[PDB]
């Protein structure tokens, strides 16, 4: 292109060079620019205490100075100048800025996931950038690509109207699936949108995977586990209904109700060859269905 | 298939059988540390009633008579080098 294209860092000094012009005076130059701050194409006079001397000089060689470009300054700027041969010298530049963020941060990140439903891993944030730039983020050292599974991000973007610079937030959603990576390990980034530079990038965090065991309507522990039991001694069975305050537990063995009255509890002391058997339980409500408990097998050995 | 995928597998599964039984469903009461000890751990077998609850007291660092996970790793930690020098 014609147009030179200038990439400054908001804050930092600016030098742009009237090329072709004669080094000391006199000197056929002229500086027009349109940026944010005049909305206009405006001559910029070499003259000092000018409008603009507190942001845009020019140097006794004809460049222009900036001593601390900002976000306002971006624009077009043109020096036309003239040699002591007569030589006629243009220069058009394209002036962009950018500011770096702050390293990124996971903020409330989880210790622990539960496998099978949606869990919010963390929010990775983003200070003070221009112009905006992108969050992204990492699993196992590799990227981690939106909506496949179970993986979703909530991102926004967020001006700051006394800068003009960026807040960025990317919330990282997963659903484990069952039987996977138990320790899963993220990582997220910030990518500058100005100018090509390396990731920033967050130290990486390590939730583990808590898998649930599935819930049954009645449960049924037995002591010991196995119900495996030497002859002579003890088994105990035990009945819980988590969802009702007063559950009516009534014991089977083979799939026959014992002649029994309700209890959570069934014990069977002195066991011989005549209480082998598979036995569960069954929770009765009035106005609904019977639940009954897992099966478990007793036997003697 | 991966032996540490499956080991670290296990030992966060074994840490909610018990801790999951009374009270916070992901901290362990001494009833519920006490039979995770003798029951899944080979360290166990040997002890005695009066050791153990030196083990359990100084496993509850905080003194709120509950192992959290971390309280836990730990222990599997101090574990796997005292296993080590056995296995010599
Ligand atoms: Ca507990
Ligand atoms: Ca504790
Ligand atoms: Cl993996
Ligand atoms: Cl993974
Ligand atoms: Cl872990
Ligand atoms: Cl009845
Ligand atoms: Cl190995
Ligand atoms: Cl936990
Ligand atoms: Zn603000
Ligand atoms: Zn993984
Ligand atoms: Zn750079
Ligand atoms: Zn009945
Ligand atoms: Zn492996
Ligand atoms: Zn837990």
């Amino acid at each position: 292109a014609m147009a030179q294209n200038i990439t400054a860092r908001i804050g930092e000094p600016l030098v742009l060079k009237c090329k072709g012009a004669p080094k000391k005076p006199p000197q056929r130059l002229e500086w027009k620019l349109n940026t944010g701050r005049t909305e206009a194409w405006k001559v910029l006079s070499p003259q000092g205490g000018g409008p603009w001397d507190s942001v845009a000089r020019v140097l006794p060689n004809g460049s222009l100075f900036l001593p601390a470009v900002g976000i306002q300054d971006e624009g077009i700027f043109r020096c036309q100048a003239m040699n002591r041969n007569g030589k006629e010298t243009k220069s058009n530049y394209r002036v962009r800025v950018y500011q770096i963020p702050g390293k990124p941060e996971i903020v409330d990140s989880a210790s622990e996931l539960t496998a099978g439903v949606p869990n919010k891993v963390g929010t990775c944030v983003s200070e003070g950038s221009y112009p905006a730039g992108t969050l992204s983020w990492h699993l196992d050292g590799k990227p981690l690509v939106p909506n496949e599974k179970g993986v979703s991000v909530k991102e926004q973007t967020r001006r700051h109207p006394e800068t003009g610079l960026f807040t960025l937030q990317s919330e990282l959603m997963v659903t484990p699936a069952r039987g996977g990576d138990p320790r899963p390990t993220f990582s997220c980034s910030f990518s500058p949108g100005l100018p090509r530079h390396r990731a920033l990038r967050t130290a990486p965090i390590q939730p583990r995977v808590w898998e649930p065991v599935p819930l049954e309507e009645v449960q049924l522990v037995v002591e010991p586990e196995g119900g495996a039991v030497a002859p002579g001694g003890t088994v105990t069975l035990t009945c819980e209904v988590p969802a009702q305050p007063s559950p009516q537990i009534h014991w089977m063995k083979d799939g026959v109700p014992l002649p029994l009255p309700p209890s959570p509890v069934l014990i069977l002391p002195e066991i011989g060859p005549q209480d082998q058997g598979t036995y569960s339980c069954v929770a009765t409500h009035s106005s609904h269905g019977p639940q009954e408990s897992r099966a478990v097998s007793i036997s003697i050995i | 298939a991966c032996p540490l995928d499956q080991a670290i597998g296990l030992l966060v599964a074994i840490f909610h059988k018990y801790s999951g039984k009374e009270g916070d469903k992901h901290t362990l009461s001494k009833k519920e540390l006490k039979e995770l000890i003798q029951k899944e751990l080979t360290i166990g077998s040997k002890l005695q009633d009066a050791e153990i609850a030196r083990l359990m007291d100084d496993l509850d660092r905080n003194k709120d008579q509950e192992v959290n996970f971390q309280e836990y790793v730990a222990f599997l930690g101090a574990l796997a080098l005292i296993y080590n020098e056995a296995l010599k």
